[PDB]
């Protein structure tokens, strides 16, 4: 319980390592939808329930184009990706081996206290609300038509150009 | 800022959620207001240079309100010690913090 | 007209959805102009008491709702009621 | 550097009212009405001073008059009372919109009597 | 291109910067780097040509990631001392990893192999806007942080930009790659002197911009990426030999011309705050930054070299010059020197 | 929050240390920079919400909406590259140092 | 007590289901003019057990052109999501409440895209493949759709708490409000769950079995038993969304009777339209679905936003 | 003739009414005879954690009598 | 928790049920049933090849689309804000954008199969 978070955070470093070592864009792919629903749950471990499931709603309609384009632009006659060569599987087993030693490093040198393995999960939330109402997220991200109407338009001007600068580009 | 056309015209294009205690949605507090506050209504028309050896208290504070690591030493040096006390003993913890208390 | 009348004769027999997308475009943005209860979603939106109303304390001023609630004085939105 | 001055455990002892949720939303809009110079002065002390060891003896005071205010209840208009909370206690966000009929029963046993 | 998409792209570089700068916040002035990048690469490809596209994405996938290590800066920042701009107290590392972004989106040191490779490859028109305009809201970044640079870092990265922005720009024959070497060069100039009063590197680059853009578009006038088709000029336009002579012997910094103007006041500047040995590395380099112009304007103006007969239809064919545009800004500099208290 | 974002920071190097190596693929560049943005959407909520600065909350998304607009005109390049090539190779395009 | 609600709630899905492979065959029939099964049992009420039996059996095919790994996640992962979309479906009372308890099914409602495109990318063949591509340029189209169909109801609701609705239908259904959003909700619960007059995925005349070719019995049923598991909840959804049945709270057991009701219809209604109509080409239900709803969604993504404003009708956020 | 297709929907028709009586049944049961008691902000779960904290551990009890 | 206890089983029940698929059909896998199909022959091409699909323009348009459709999702908190009439413009000028850029897209060709 205590080590909820320290396991969906190397789940995710792990998620993003993998990622780094460009397999085939599918299993890249498949690298980036399982980190982005990590993503889903430290931000939720945290509170908001919203701002994960919208990373969980962009980068699945994200990641379903990048499986159709790489189907017809990016792919060889062999994937080639994980289970295919030792160069890929080496800094994969050993950028494993170098986090469980990077992090069981410097928890002997407990003085920037950049990782606490013995206190651990008793510092996460920091004195929240308890007694408490119209609190979550959501309403934050709301402010875009109050208080924070510049974050919209600048925002939609984006998505209003990119239909426009999108065309040009193919045409 | 470089060009700055927001003083020119007075409006508060995006300079009013800069910092944490500002103007949160309802009326939310930022976990920091006390001290965010107490650091910039210091850091006024004495700007920069000297916001930064004077109105210090307020920022080695801010830094304490925010990061809250000191909090960690002490609060990890007590384990380290009742870790270490006990196995090999000399204390017995109390009923309210090895569970059973009365709950209020 | 009929120059222009009579053109959306047939963009209603063919083509009569972005006929009802852009009336209903236009018809959005129009009605809460003309509204006589537009005034209200401002106001019962701001009675709601989410956050607690922190008390003043009397210093000889302000002839407003005294240390009582149910006190004639002060906001009673009797509007929401009877609306 | 400094140290924190607190109370001790004797300083802050209270009789608690050792009581529900539901029981207490169905008594709250009363317990606006009544008890109310007697809470309000805690919460101005609460928002001006914004300690709890500096406004702590009116917290004392928030937790006797409810007492005052539930004494009166026990006595007068008890049984009309656990008819009402006991049917909205049932619901799974204690909504008034249900039991809207133990409420003026309650209500005109509390209108005539107190 | 459409009209309708023309001038959505025309205002998109027009957010750029005028977001960058009218913009306390690291995010307002995030987006505006973002502005300057969407935009221009659909003007990049106009032609859709195996050079276009290879810009493009030479200028795409090098200048995201600088979006990116910009933006982790901000939400280090956003943590340490929770706001949203660089304060006075924030780490090293953050801002010179900042630092280290924006260099890419200018390109300086080694940051710069993608800077000529793009303004090769690319259209005179929009080999203009990245020297001159792309430029504007990087610096935007980096006035704003007027102290608080790494004095060490800031200064590598400088005297890096006047080696390889000078001994690059002697192979290159297409003025395409001269020029972008130019920008490195002079980018040492805006570069160094940032922490040692910066009201210098805002005039370097009103001067640079005031040299380039008669230059840019002094080849539209004949589309001419190449010593050899610059030099056959003295048939086509022999009336501008007189300011070009004198926009790249000011261009490279000689005296009575305002080139020299910014790198010598620079260097006031960087003699009076006692660094008296590096201002010397860059101005015994900045001479070789004449040498391929004392030899381009030899190719050009000072031996006519033998021209096409075919180039007698093009002396009888009336071309239309701006206005406005490049007698002003070839009067403008070139010969403001006296000037130079006003200007600073 | 003091032992994810050591481990989110090196979530994001490790995506900037892929983003520099490549392995003969544009589309797998681009695919690391995702990614890349991802790990800065969470080391931002997560620092807007142990905070409670729902004022910042607005921020989360619109760097978010540059994540999706970036790769629109990134995966738009591919097809200008394909078209070209028809394999996407990163050493396919190497003719503009001439 | 709570592994007993479970038990309750996947065992009288996976025993409906199995009886909805019976009832897509009889009433399909009927209208065929033509007698569905009557014989395995007293009227086919025992056809799934053999056909289901019948599948755990054979050889799951492990083909030699393929990638082992998705091939087998894809039916682990679609069997698991549409049966683990029922978690917070709120008959009164859900087994999981949730304030985002409907993003919660749009995100995992897309994730069954992935069990299509996972398992024709894996298994090597051209007819699967395009299955994969078949779903793409589908989710594509409604998924613009199943959001703002999905908001503007959601909108003069509160939360998303698929909970509120039974409140807000305390005396009304909204089909008679929003019966433009009920029509593209229809088609649109009718893309996702490919199974369509439109299918254009498991295409048995154009695309031999897509998305599914490869795969023998073993694997092949976790998709039926995800995609008619898939069908009930999508006209779940209906009867809570747009048909509100009554909740009257002493006997919660009307909710759930009614939902019934109205939910088998929505299930039954599906029935004939298969039986009905043919498919779009797979270049009209991407021009049938940005040209004519995407508009004429926007369109009342903006009445229902100038709806309560206009007159006051607020959600309250409860 | 068509009602041969009944026994399909009405042992459906069993099966659906489940999930929805017993998750109720389920919830009274485990919670006292009351609903699940459901919490979307940080104030109802303090009423929870307050009740919980005025008998035994469990939460679905103890009221008025005591003082 | 709660919900670790509901969809950990559903794995299982997969992951149960799947077991009891490959190790009870007593196989007979040799050569010519393993490879691929193509409806009764030998497959001339290598079944991974670029398939050159014809709507990448709207898989864009959806790539841009998704985060507007997430930009919209707030409003059922925004009504709850004291202003509203900000969020009524401001939402008539997101959506009316939206359609604007949709229009034009619809006029220059970009949703219609190239071919
Ligand atoms: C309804 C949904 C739930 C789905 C699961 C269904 C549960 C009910 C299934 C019960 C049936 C169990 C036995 C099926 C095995 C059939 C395969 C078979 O014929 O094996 C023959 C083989 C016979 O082996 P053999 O000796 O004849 O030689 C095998 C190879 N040949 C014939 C080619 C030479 O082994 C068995 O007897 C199967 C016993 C399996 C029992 C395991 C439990
Ligand atoms: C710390 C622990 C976290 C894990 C550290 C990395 C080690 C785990 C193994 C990853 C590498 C395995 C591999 O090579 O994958 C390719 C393999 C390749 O196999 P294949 O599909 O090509 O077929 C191989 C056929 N045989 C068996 C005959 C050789 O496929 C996969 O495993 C892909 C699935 C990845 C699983 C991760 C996603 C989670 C599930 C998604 C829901
Ligand atoms: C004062 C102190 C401050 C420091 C002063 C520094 C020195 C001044 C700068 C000198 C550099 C500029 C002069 C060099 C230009 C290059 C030479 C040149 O342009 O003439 C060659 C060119 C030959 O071309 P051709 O085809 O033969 O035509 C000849 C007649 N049409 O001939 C041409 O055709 C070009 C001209 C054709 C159009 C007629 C214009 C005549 C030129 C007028 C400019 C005269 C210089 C200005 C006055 C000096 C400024 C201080
Ligand atoms: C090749 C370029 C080599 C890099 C430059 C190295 C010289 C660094 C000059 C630093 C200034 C200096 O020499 O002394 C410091 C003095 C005041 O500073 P101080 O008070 O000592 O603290 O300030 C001075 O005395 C000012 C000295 C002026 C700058 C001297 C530049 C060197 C000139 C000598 C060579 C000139 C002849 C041509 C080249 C011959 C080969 C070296
Ligand atoms: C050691 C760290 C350096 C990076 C490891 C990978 C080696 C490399 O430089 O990448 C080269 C590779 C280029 O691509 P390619 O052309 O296909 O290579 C063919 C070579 N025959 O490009 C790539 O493979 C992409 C590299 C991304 C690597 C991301 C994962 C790095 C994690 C391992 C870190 C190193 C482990 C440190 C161990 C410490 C020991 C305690
Ligand atoms: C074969 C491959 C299978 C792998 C993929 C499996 C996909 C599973 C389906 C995806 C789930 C969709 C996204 C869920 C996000 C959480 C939904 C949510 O927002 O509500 C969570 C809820 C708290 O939210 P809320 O109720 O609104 O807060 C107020 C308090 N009532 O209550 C909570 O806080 C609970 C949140 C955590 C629940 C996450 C469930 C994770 C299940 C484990 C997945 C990994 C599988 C295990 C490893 C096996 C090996 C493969």
């Amino acid at each position: 319980m205590n080590n909820y978070i320290f396991v969906l955070s190397s789940l995710f470093l792990v998620g993003c390592l993998g990622l780094a070592l460009k397999p085939s864009p599918i299993y890249g792919g498949l690298g980036l939808i399982v980190s982005g629903f990590v993503g889903c749950l430290m931000v939720l471990g945290f509170g908001g329930s919203f701002l994960g499931l919208m990373v969980f709603l962009i980068y699945l309609g994200g990641m379903l184009v990048v499986f159709g384009y790489t189907t017809a632009m990016a792919t060889e006659e062999y994937p080639e990706t994980w289970g295919s060569n030792w160069l890929i599987l080496g800094f994969l087993v050993l950028g494993v081996i170098m986090e469980v030693f990077l992090i069981c490093v410097l928890n002997y040198y407990d003085e920037v206290g950049v990782i606490n393995l013995d206190g651990l999960g008793d510092w996460l939330m920091y004195e929240v609300d308890d007694v408490g109402v119209m609190l979550e997220g959501g309403i934050g991200v709301a402010a875009m038509y109050s208080c924070a109407t510049w974050m919209m338009v600048v925002a939609g001007w984006s998505l209003f150009a990119g239909i426009f600068i999108i065309i040009e580009i193919t045409r | 800022p470089f060009l700055d056309i927001q003083k020119k015209l007075g409006i508060s294009l995006d300079r009013h959620f800069m910092f944490l205690s500002a103007e949160q949605p309802y009326k939310n507090a930022a976990r920091c207001h006390a001290f965010e506050k107490e650091w910039i209504e210091c850091a006024h028309g004495i700007g920069g240079t000297r916001a930064k050896k004077e109105c210090k208290i307020e920022f080695d504070d801010f830094e304490e309100c925010l990061l809250r690591y000191k909090t960690m030493r002490r609060m990890h040096d007590i384990k380290k010690q009742r870790e270490k006390l006990m196995k090999e003993g000399k204390y017995t913890p109390p009923p309210h913090h090895s569970g059973r208390e009365e709950p209020r | 007209a009929g120059r222009i009348s009579a053109f959306l004769k047939n963009a209603w027999a063919k083509e009569p959805v972005l006929v009802v997308s852009f009336s209903v475009w236009g018809l959005a943005i129009i009605m809460p102009m003309i509204s006589p209860y537009t005034k209200y979603a401002s106001m019962i939106n701001k009675a709601t008491p989410y956050n607690y109303p922190v008390p003043v304390r009397d210093d000889g001023n302000m002839p407003d709702v005294p240390s009582h609630p149910q006190d004639p004085l002060g906001p009673s939105l009797d509007w929401l009621k009877n609306l | 550097p400094g140290i924190v001055e607190l109370p001790t455990l004797e300083e802050l002892k209270v009789e608690e009212v050792k009581v529900s949720s539901a029981v207490l939303k169905a008594a709250a809009h009363h317990y606006g009405a009544q008890c109310d110079k007697t809470n309000k002065e805690f919460m101005l002390c609460r928002w001006e001073e914004k300690d709890p060891r500096r406004c702590l003896k009116e917290g004392k005071l928030v937790n006797g008059c409810a007492l005052n205010f539930f004494r009166q209840i026990k006595s007068h208009c008890a049984e009309p009372f656990t008819e009402y909370w006991t049917c909205l206690d049932y619901s799974n966000m204690q909504l008034f919109r249900h039991c809207r009929q133990q409420q003026a029963k309650f209500d005109q046993c509390v209108l005539d009597k107190l | 291109m459409n009209p309708i998409t023309l001038a959505i792209i025309y205002f998109t570089i027009f957010l750029g910067p005028v977001i960058t700068m009218s913009s306390t916040n690291l995010m307002l002035m995030w987006v505006g780097l973002e502005f300057s990048l969407l935009a221009i690469i659909p003007m990049l490809i106009n032609k859709k040509n195996p050079r276009s596209t290879e810009a493009a994405t030479k200028y795409f996938v090098t200048q995201a990631t600088a979006s990116m290590i910009i933006l982790l800066a901000i939400v280090l920042n956003y943590k340490q001392l929770g706001t949203w701009m660089f304060q006075q107290q924030t780490n090293g590392l953050i801002l010179n990893m900042t630092l280290m972004a924006l260099s890419m989106k200018l390109g300086l040191a080694p940051f710069h192999f993608w800077l000529p490779e793009v303004t090769q490859g690319i259209p005179l028109h929009m080999g203009l806007i990245l020297l001159t305009w792309q430029k504007i809201a990087p610096l935007s970044i980096l006035i704003q942080i007027y102290p608080l640079l790494n004095s060490t870092i800031i200064l590598m990265l400088a005297i890096t930009s006047i080696f390889m922005g000078a001994w690059g720009g002697l192979n290159q024959t297409q003025m395409r790659k001269i020029m972008a070497y130019s920008s490195i060069a002079h980018m040492g100039w805006m570069l160094a002197i940032l922490p040692y009063n910066p009201s210098l590197t805002l005039l370097n680059l009103m001067i640079y911009i005031i040299l380039t853009a008669p230059m840019f578009m002094a080849l539209m006038l004949n589309n001419s990426m190449t010593i050899n088709s610059i030099s056959l000029l003295w048939n086509k336009t022999p009336a501008m030999l007189t300011m070009i002579s004198l926009m790249l012997l000011s261009l490279g910094g000689l005296p009575p011309l305002t080139g020299f103007l910014p790198k010598w006041i620079i260097i006031t500047e960087l003699m009076k705050n006692n660094c008296l040995i590096m201002a010397t590395l860059m101005a015994m380099m900045a001479l070789l930054n004449l040498f391929f112009y004392t030899r381009l304007i030899y190719s050009t103006s000072l031996t006519m070299f033998p021209t096409n007969n075919n180039s007698k239809m093009m002396t009888h064919q009336t071309k239309t010059k701006p206005n406005l545009m490049f007698s002003t800004l070839a009067i403008m500099s070139t010969m403001t020197l006296p000037l130079a208290p006003q200007l600073i | 929050m003091p032992s994810t974002f050591f481990n989110l920071t090196m979530a994001f190097s490790l995506s900037l240390l892929g983003t520099l190596m490549f392995r003969s693929h544009l589309m797998s560049t681009l695919l690391c920079l995702e990614g890349m943005v991802l790990s800065l959407f969470i080391m931002t909520s997560v620092t807007s919400l142990n905070s409670n600065s729902m004022s910042s909350m607005p921020i989360p998304i619109t760097i978010l909406v540059f994540a999706a607009c970036e790769a629109a005109v990134g995966l738009a390049l591919l097809v200008k590259v394909s078209n070209t090539y028809g394999t996407d190779y990163v050493q396919n395009l190497n003719l503009l140092q001439c | 007590m709570f592994f007993i609600n479970i038990l309750t709630l996947l065992v009288p899905i996976l025993i409906a289901m199995a009886f909805l492979t019976l009832v897509e065959r009889k009433i399909l029939g009927y209208m065929q003019l033509r007698k569905g099964p009557n014989i395995v049992g007293p009227y086919g009420i025992l056809q799934p057990f053999a056909d289901a039996m019948k599948l755990f059996m054979k050889e799951p095919m492990r083909p030699l052109t393929t990638s082992m790994s998705l091939f087998i996640i894809a039916p682990t992962l679609s069997l698991t999501l549409a049966l683990s979309l029922w978690v917070p479906l709120p008959m009164p009372h859900p087994l999981i409440n949730l304030n985002l308890g409907i993003l919660f099914i749009l995100a995992t409602s897309s994730l069954s895209v992935y069990s299509i495109l996972w398992s024709g990318w894996a298994s090597n063949s051209k007819y699967s493949l395009f299955g994969a591509l078949r779903a793409v340029a589908q989710t594509i189209s409604y998924e613009v759709t199943m959001a703002i169909i999905l908001l503007s109801v959601l909108l003069m609701n509160g939360s998303y708490s698929l909970q509120t609705l039974i409140t807000t239908q305390e005396h009304m259904w909204l089909l008679l409000p929003a019966w433009p959003m009920a029509m593209m909700w229809f088609i649109s619960t009718l893309a996702e769950t490919n199974r369509a007059p439109f299918d254009l995925t498991e295409g048995e005349s154009e695309l031999v079995s897509g998305f599914n070719v490869e795969y023998a019995a073993g694997p092949f049923a976790l998709f039926f038993m995800a995609e008619y598991t898939n069908i009930i909840l999508m006209n779940a959804l209906t009867t809570i969304i747009f048909l509100g049945p009554l909740y009257y709270i002493n006997l919660p057991e009307l909710y759930s009777t009614n939902f019934m009701m109205e939910a088998l219809l929505l299930s039954s209604t599906f029935l004939w339209i298969r039986a009905s109509y043919p498919r779009f080409r797979y270049d009209q239900l991407m021009h049938l679905l940005w040209k004519n709803f995407l508009p004429l969604t926007l369109a009342l993504c903006m009445w229902h936003i100038s709806l309560p404003i206009f007159t006051a009708g607020v959600p309250p956020y409860m | 003739m068509w009602f041969e297709i009944l026994p399909g929907l009405a042992i459906m028709g069993v099966c659906l009414v489940i999930p929805g009586v017993s998750t109720a049944y389920i919830h009274k049961f485990t919670n006292g005879g009351k609903e699940k008691r459901v919490a979307r902000v940080q104030y109802q779960w303090y009423l929870m954690e307050r009740d919980r904290r005025i008998s035994g551990v469990n939460r679905y009890y103890v009221s008025k009598g005591l003082e | 928790m709660n919900l670790y206890t509901v969809i950990f089983i559903n794995i299982l029940l997969s992951l149960t049920l799947i077991l009891v698929a490959f190790w009870l059909p007593q196989m007979n896998l040799y050569s010519e049933k393993a490879n691929p199909y193509e409806c009764g022959f030998d497959p001339t091409s290598s079944a991974r090849l670029p398939f050159s699909m014809k709507f990448f323009l709207v898989a864009i348009t959806f790539l841009l689309f998704d985060l507007e459709i997430a930009l919209l999702l707030p409003l059922p908190w925004a009504i709850q804000t004291i202003k509203t009439s900000t969020m009524m413009i401001m939402a008539f000028i997101l959506v009316t954008i939206l359609s604007l850029g949709l229009a034009y897209e619809w006029t220059q060709k970009g949703l219609e199969w190239t071919e």
